[PDB]
RNA sequence: GUGUC
């Protein structure tokens, strides 16, 4: 649902850049491009970023909402 | 005592069911109504 | 929308840049909580509507206010007299902008949590160190010259 | 056409595995219900319960 | 589903239990691991001696 | 057992004099051989063996 | 090289946006509600009473509205589905008849009739989810991605499963146990179902229908149907040499017995007819409209008759003496049934008894009368119709006599577990024959089915064959009428049959044409016909899902209409090339030339299995040879939805294959967009789902990668201390604890509360306070000072959740308090209170429970590979490689030959090479990535080309001699945990009818021991245990018996001899004597014999 | 007919 | 002890030595249709052409 | 009735 906070297998704090993946991948660069420049070089911390969903953005529409 | 407050599904609105009405809002024609959360405190574990 | 316990496991995933050389170990068991060997932390935060945004707008970071909570937002509260022996603000979360939870207008989050000291071996948010490894040298010995190709 | 081909196979022992327990076990608890009483005596030989 | 293979024959027992199994190459030929939760259930009858 | 989805029950012997019984006759160490045909079905894995 | 067109993979989905998958399930209902209800209306169209014809009433137009709920007084407002879901309400809409009727003298027209409900399916034409806008769906709380297609019925979500069926009006010669046979099955519209056959015996052909009480000769029904000279009637069989030789003993044995005339047919015939009006006119109207009725007379004329009984005799000649015989295992004839027809004959059946038993209820008020004006919408009902709707959707009882007709379980729960179990449920197809083992060719994979069925598709275990899946490329034809068909036919040059006689069909030449299981007559030079129909079909005057074959070995064309056949598209070639050009796609990539105007513009057609058993379709477009008629689009629509997840399915196995399809569905995982506020009773959610890097076209087709069930873990495959036996796998501490693999449970507890007839009630009281001090009691501890528990709270075990104080019958009340029981400590979401339909007090709560994995857990591989976990390592262990990578989940290598799966290692491959890289590799079926451009991408970032790496072990600190297999896999985690699948009782409560452990674990009972397992009792040759945990542990009961008679006594006395000095007692299992008390009042007494056990 | 919002003491 | 997709890998040297095999075992079977339709094929056993 | 062995 949420990007996790720390990697599954190292450990390595994983959650303090998804919003900046997404921003970057808007400045016309290619994923791999964005996951070489944020700071991932290994591939067990790299897919955290890479193959996830966002499923809360789907969530908050159906939240309940003050009127 | 305190009028045990209800919340809506369709407006949200917080009203209270004094004894045996008809379950509904006064807001919307909406049926169905919705409970709040306690105001105790539950102690959680981060492990 | 997020569940109690995954906040509270996303919590205490969140390392904390304290020195653990002046706290002690805890005894065998105690949840009240002395002085010397817990450490409180609050976090608060309520969603509201953003008044003077535009007439129509659909990016959520400038219609509603304070919709992604990052660890900035936890705040250390003093318990004692301890505060005159990290100055100012030693005792603060290593990284700040980490989402923990996202708000809409007409929700809340209060919380209040303790942080304690503990080994690796316990559970893996006690581990200090990120990644620890280690590579043998290597060696690349020829044998008889090579031509150009 | 290779893949059908060899998933044609799979089925064959697929719904034989799922048949063979029925009648096996018939055969089984028809063949215990005949000798279940048949014991050796002290004396080297093998009786029934008359 | 009848009495006389049904219930003479079945005579569902008491005292027991089953659960799914794990390996443990760290026991005996003769030997088994039971949770403790399970063996906080079970209880076996003895008579005191001296 | 095939390790993957297997749930095997366990039973309790109430009285001692069953508890004997259960030791001689029904015992790991006795029970190494087969009646069938008399080969042992106890020696080792793909894992051991390997 | 031939001319290759690298774009047809983008007509699939554009033929998917039209029809397909589930838009069929709602074709037929959104068909049935516009055509066959005003069919129906206009058959029971006149009915008037008998008492004097001056009473009757006229349907004029019938038509349903949008969904509506009729709440306390005149209150009709538009209700969402979500709410009827949440309110345990049904989804109906009603239906508004404009229908006429004559009170008095004068005639009445009352327009807006209401006369009953209907259900309304969820993405039908009536319902308002339809061209909506994601925006909205979120505004009605609804998954945008539901597929849709089920009944809600009761708050329960309920679809009905498509049935297969054989064919009807044809004729089939099959071999029983000692010969051939030919049989004729005959159902139209209107109820008549027969089955005749004709059999062979001692050269002797024999007719049987159910209406006759004996075999009566071919011969004699000939001669009554009409055709009296001897001559003609061979003539009508068949001119040949060795046809005489077998008609000739049946004639000689028809000159035997004295019939020559018509009169004498006839009255054999009624003689031999038995029936619980003469003779002559009882057989003469017995073979007009009951033996064949598919088969219209006009007047009297048995002429069609005599010759389908002609053909049907020759049929069965040229059967008899060889080994051609026909099999039902053939799909071409096998047709299949979805909702809409079954909704049909219930609601016609439902209208025609409303009709019927109205019709009697102003029957027995005209001469009983007050008045002179009767009204007779005050004599109307609305109830009959709305509860026999629902008692067949809910029940699932499809009982009709009136069709002579009765099927159960038909409709099913949806299954809500993941998001594939719910659209792969859809899609599910049942069989007509019942779940035995006798089956052996049904259950076997057909070489007729292909592409329609998914072959992998199947459950194992009992029913393996029975159940399958409909393939991603199909469509199921609806019914069509066949004038316009039929005057074609007739203007190409067919002849009339009445003209010619029966020497002409004999006549290799001569070709005859079925329509439908009737001959409409006789065609030469069939070949210019199957042209030009084939033309005209191509051209869209006649509609195109018309089939039409021809056989050469009884030379006969076949011309099928009827609707419930399979259609799948195919690219028409000519003499040597596709139609389709790269101009034509490059439009379509555009916006424009879609697929409806593809078929209008002769490029693509459809056909079915009869069809393209005379055609020669091509695989790809390099095999295309000069005889290949039709081009397949793609290869890989043959999977299905479930198979279509596995990567690499052509180098998995079969076996492996099944498993993993059948496993896809109990995986658990997210739901939908709306899983917060939905309530069902059993949900499994994910925390952190993951996306599968190796993805399939198939999964974006469906969207899977929106709501995936699984995540992406390092997989190292090479053997660990002792833990990875045979299905076996290692998890790793520190991942675990950080969180891969959490799962959570959310189950639900549902309350109604209601009124009685008289004024007593039911009431809440609410919490228990002391007399110390001011806190809420043990029992009463959750609870709120309302009476009901709120949300946000923890529920221990044997907690009271909500009070129910209900009066035994001022009034005293027993307190009936709802206890919640479980192992695990669960906590509270929410609370829901509504009403019902029936004024009724409703309340839910949702309990949710978070779960980790632990030791004894059930995980997959998503290539047929399940495993239990074994050890729980720490990550001091798991070595790593070079750059400090552990392993998160540890594979057995020993696994991987024996179940012969190499779909895995490449899959591993292709995703470490994406997860390098970053971009997703597609793993498709017949098709995909190879190896060999992949591998040596692997090399330019640095690591190995194919698998391998240089680990240094950490629980010695030294390298390994051999290098170990490395890479990420997608897992997904099941359900059946170790923490609900864990039992264990020593004294519970027993049963009142036998003294026995009940059944169940959720009353808590004991194991059954069985008569397998005390066959291994008693080959030890143990018997104190035997008797230990037979009759010592389950039942011991002292009962008492008498010396003198043997009988039951009672407190050591006997009541036969009413003396209580011979008595005595033993030791009986309570089941024995239970049987014995039993056997008494059977006229069975066992008079017992008692000795000393020393004696 | 209903009766909600009891406290019962003992 | 590990197993990768580069244990089964075919050699260069094995993939021309099965298309031998192959094309001899066509050629050699494509002979016996004409060879059969021309009226040949001397049969040992008690049975039909096909 | 469904699911696993
Ligand atoms: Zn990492
Ligand atoms: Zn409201
Ligand atoms: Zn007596």
């Amino acid at each position: 649902m949420i990007i996790p906070v720390r990697c599954f297998t190292c450990g390595k704090i994983v959650g303090n850049k998804w919003e900046a993946y997404l921003g970057l991948l808007q400045a016309e660069y290619t994923e791999g491009d964005a996951l070489d420049a944020l700071g991932l070089k290994r591939y067990c911390c790299r897919r955290m970023l890479l193959a996830h969903v966002d499923l809360i953005e789907k969530l908050l529409n159906y939240a309940p909402l003050e009127k | 005592q305190q009028p045990m407050i209800y919340i809506c599904g369709e407006c949200h609105t917080e009203n209270e069911i004094k004894s045996r009405d008809p379950i509904r809002c006064r807001e919307c024609g909406y049926r169905i109504m919705y409970k709040k959360r306690t105001k105790r405190l539950v102690v959680f574990d981060a492990r | 929308i997020v569940q109690d316990e995954i906040l509270a496991h996303r919590l205490g995933l969140i390392p904390i840049h304290a020195d653990p050389r002046l706290f002690e170990y805890r005894n065998q068991g105690d949840e009240e909580g002395t002085e010397i060997d817990t450490l409180q932390f609050r976090l608060q935060v309520r969603c509201t509507r953003n008044p003077h945004a535009a007439k129509d707008s659909s990016d959520p970071n400038e219609l509603y206010v304070n919709h992604k909570v990052y660890t900035r937002h936890m705040t250390w509260i003093p318990l004692g007299n301890q505060a005159d022996l990290f100055p100012e603000g030693t005792i603060r979360p290593v990284h700040d902008d980490i989402l923990i939870a996202q708000l809409r207008p007409g929700q809340e989050i209060d919380l209040l949590m303790h942080c304690v000291k503990g080994i690796g071996k316990d559970h893996a948010k006690f581990s200090p160190v990120a990644t620890a490894s280690y590579r043998l040298l290597p060696d690349i010995t020829l044998l008889e010259p090579v031509e150009g190709e | 056409t290779e893949f059908f081909f060899h998933t044609m196979a799979g089925r064959e022992g697929l719904v034989d595995t799922a048949v063979k327990t029925a009648e096996t076990g018939y055969m089984q608890r028809r063949l215990v219900k005949s000798l279940e009483d048949l014991c050796s005596q002290y004396d080297l030989t093998v009786r029934s319960s008359t | 589903q009848g009495r006389f293979r049904g219930n003479l024959s079945g005579k569902r027992v008491d005292f027991s239990g089953r659960t799914v199994i794990s390996p443990d190459p760290n026991l005996r030929i003769d030997e088994v691991a039971v949770p403790v939760h399970v063996a906080k259930i079970l209880t076996f009858p003895e008579k005191v001696n001296k | 057992a095939d390790f993957d989805g297997d749930e095997m029950n366990l039973h309790l012997p109430q009285t001692e004099e069953a508890k004997a019984e259960a030791l001689v006759l029904m015992g790991t160490k006795a029970n190494l051989v087969t009646p069938r045909n008399g080969e042992p079905l106890i020696a080792a894995i793909q894992d051991f063996l390997t | 090289p031939i001319p290759t067109v690298e774009e047809k993979w983008r007509l699939l989905p554009a033929f998917l946006k039209v029809k397909g998958l589930v838009k069929q399930h709602i074709d037929s209902f959104n068909y049935f509600i516009n055509v066959e209800i005003k069919k129906i209306m206009k058959a029971n169209e006149k009915v008037t009473s008998d008492a004097d014809p001056m009473w009757y009433l006229k349907y004029l137009n019938i038509y349903v509205g949008l969904p509506d709920v009729e709440e306390s007084f005149n209150v009709t407002r538009p209700v969402s589905p979500h709410e009827c879901r949440l309110r345990d309400m049904t989804y109906s809409a009603p239906i508004t008849v404009d229908i006429e009727y004559t009170r008095g003298s004068q005639r009445i027209i009352r327009n807006a009739l209401p006369i009953g409900r209907m259900p309304i399916m969820l993405r039908s034409s009536n319902c308002v989810l339809t061209g909506k806008t994601p925006a909205e769906f979120a505004k009605l709380n609804e998954c945008p991605l539901d597929p849709g297609g089920y009944f809600i019925v009761k708050g329960v979500e309920k679809v009905i499963l498509i049935q297969e069926q054989l064919s009807k009006n044809r004729i089939i010669v099959e071999a029983d146990r000692k010969g051939a046979v030919g049989a004729s099955v005959t159902s139209s519209t209107h109820e008549k179902k027969s089955r005749t056959n004709m059999a062979v015996k001692q050269g002797r052909f024999y007719l049987r229908h159910n209406t006759l009480s004996e075999d009566i000769p071919i011969v004699i029904i000939f001669k009554a149907m009409g055709v009296e000279s001897d001559q003609e009637i061979v003539q009508m069989i068949g001119t040949e040499e060795h046809v005489m030789a077998a008609f000739g003993p049946s004639l000689e044995e028809c000159q035997k017995a004295q019939i020559f005339t018509q009169m004498q047919a006839l009255k054999y015939i009624g003689n031999k007819v038995r029936r619980q009006k003469t003779k002559i006119e009882e057989a003469r109207e017995l073979l007009a409209s009951t033996i064949l009725t598919h088969v219209p007379v006009k007047e009297f004329n048995f002429r069609a008759k005599c010759i389908y009984t002609a053909v049907m005799v020759r049929r069965v000649i040229l059967a008899q003496g060889d080994n051609k015989v026909d099999d039902r295992d053939y799909y071409g004839n096998k047709r299949l049934e979805l909702a809409g027809q079954l909704l049909s004959l219930l609601f016609e059946d439902l209208f025609k008894k409303f009709n019927s038993e109205m019709k009697k209820i102003a029957d027995q008020v005209i001469p009983k009368q007050r008045a002179a004006q009767f009204d007779v919408v005050k004599h109307m009902r609305q109830d009959q119709i709305t509860n026999g709707m629902v008692n067949a959707i809910s029940t699932g009882n499809w009982s009709l006599k009136r069709f002579k007709m009765d099927r159960q379980g038909v409709t099913q729960v949806l299954s809500r577990l993941s998001y594939i179990s719910a659209l792969g449920m859809m899609t599910r197809i049942s069989s007509q024959f019942e779940k035995t083992r006798k089956v052996s060719g049904p259950r076997s994979l057909q070489p007729s089915q292909w592409g329609m069925l998914c072959p992998s598709d199947t459950p194992e275990g009992e029913a393996c064959g029975l159940v399958k899946n409909l393939a991603l490329m199909t469509h199921i034809t609806t019914d069509m009428e066949d004038g316009p068909i039929v005057k074609l036919a007739s203007n190409l040059g067919v002849e009339d049959v009445n003209l010619l006689c029966g020497e002409e069909l004999s006549y290799p030449n001569v070709f005859l044409v079925f329509l439908n299981g009737n001959i409409l007559g006789v065609i030469r030079d069939h070949k210019k016909l199957v042209n030009t129909f084939r033309l005209m079909r191509r051209a869209g005057y006649i509609n195109e899902f018309v089939s039409i074959s021809t056989n050469l070995t009884d030379r006969c064309v076949y011309i099928s209409s009827d609707g419930g056949r399979l259609c799948r598209p195919y690219i028409i070639v000519k003499k040597q090339k596709p139609a389709v050009t790269n101009k034509h796609m490059e439009e379509l990539a555009q916006g424009y030339r879609n697929f409806e105007d593809f078929l209008h513009e002769s490029l693509v057609e459809y056909l079915d299995v009869n069809e393209e058993n005379d055609c020669n379709i091509a695989l790809y477009e390099h095999t295309i040879n000069k005889d290949t008629t039709h081009l397949e689009i793609e290869p890989f629509t043959l999977l299905g939805v479930c198979a279509g997840l596995i990567p690499y399915p052509h180098h998995n196995q079969s076996p492996r294959n099944t498993y993993q399809c059948a496993m896809g569905k109990q995986a658990m995982g997210t739901i939908g967009y709306n899983q917060r506020n939905r309530i069902d009773t059993l949900m499994y959610l994910l925390a952190y789902p993951q996306k599968p890097m190796v993805k399939t076209k198939t999964i974006e087709l469906i969207e899977f990668e929106k709501l995936p069930a699984g995540q992406n873990a390092t997989v190292a495959v090479m053997s660990y201390s002792g833990y990875d036996i045979e299905d076996a796998l290692v998890l790793n501490k520190a991942s675990l604890d950080r969180g891969f693999g959490r799962c959570l449970v959310y189950k639900n507890a549902k309350c109604t509360l209601k009124r009685y007839t008289n004024q007593t009630f039911d009431k809440v009281m609410g919490p228990m306070l002391d007399a110390a001090t001011r806190k809420p009691i043990w029992r009463h501890e959750i609870l709120d000072a309302d009476g009901i528990c709120s949300p946000g709270e923890k529920v221990e075990n044997k907690q009271v959740l909500v009070n129910k104080s209900m009066p035994t019958v001022q009034p005293q009340y027993k307190d009936v308090p709802i206890t919640y029981k479980g192992a695990t400590d669960s906590y509270i979401e929410k609370v829901m209170i509504s009403s019902n339909a029936e004024d009724a007090f409703l309340i839910k709560m949702l309990l949710r429970q978070t779960r980790r994995p632990e030791i004894g857990d059930k995980f997959s591989s998503r290539h047929g590979q399940k495993g239990v976990c074994g050890l729980i390592v720490p990550q001091e262990d798991m070595p790593f490689c070079d750059s400090g990578i552990c392993p998160d989940i540890i594979m057995n290598p020993h696994g991987f030959p024996s179940r012969m799966t190499v779909g895995k290692l490449i899959e591993l491959l292709a995703g470490k090479a994406g997860v390098l890289d970053g971009r997703f590799h597609y793993g498709t079926a017949f098709g995909g990535s190879k190896v060999k451009d992949v591998c040596e991408d692997l090399v330019r970032h640095g690591y190995n080309y194919l698998g391998k790496d240089y680990v240094t072990s950490g629980i010695t600190g030294e390298p390994l001699e051999a290098y170990i297999y490395f890479g990420p896999v997608y897992y997904q985690k099941l359900k059946h945990m170790v923490l609900d699948k864990m039992h264990a009782r020593a004294r519970g409560p027993r049963a009142v009818l036998t003294r026995q452990p009940t059944e169940g674990r959720s009353r808590d009972g004991g194991l059954r021991l069985g008569e397998m397992e005390r066959d291994c009792l008693i080959g030890y040759g143990a018997s104190m245990l035997l008797l230990e945990r037979l009759m010592i542990s389950s039942d011991a009961f002292e009962v008492d018996v008498c010396g003198q008679c043997g009988l039951l006594g009672y407190s050591g006395w006997c009541h036969y001899c009413k003396s209580s000095c011979h008595v005595s007692s033993l030791r009986i299992p309570y089941a024995c004597k239970l049987l014995f008390q039993e056997l008494q009042s059977m006229n069975i007494i066992p008079r017992l014999k008692l000795s000393k056990y020393n004696e | 007919m209903w009766y909600l919002k009891g406290t019962v003491q003992s | 002890f590990s197993i990768g997709i580069g244990d089964v890998t075919p050699g260069q040297g094995l993939l021309k030595a099965k298309y031998e095999l192959l094309n001899a075992g066509y050629k050699k079977c494509d002979e016996y249709i004409e060879a059969l339709n021309t009226g040949k094929l001397q049969q040992q056993p008690g049975c039909t052409a096909e």
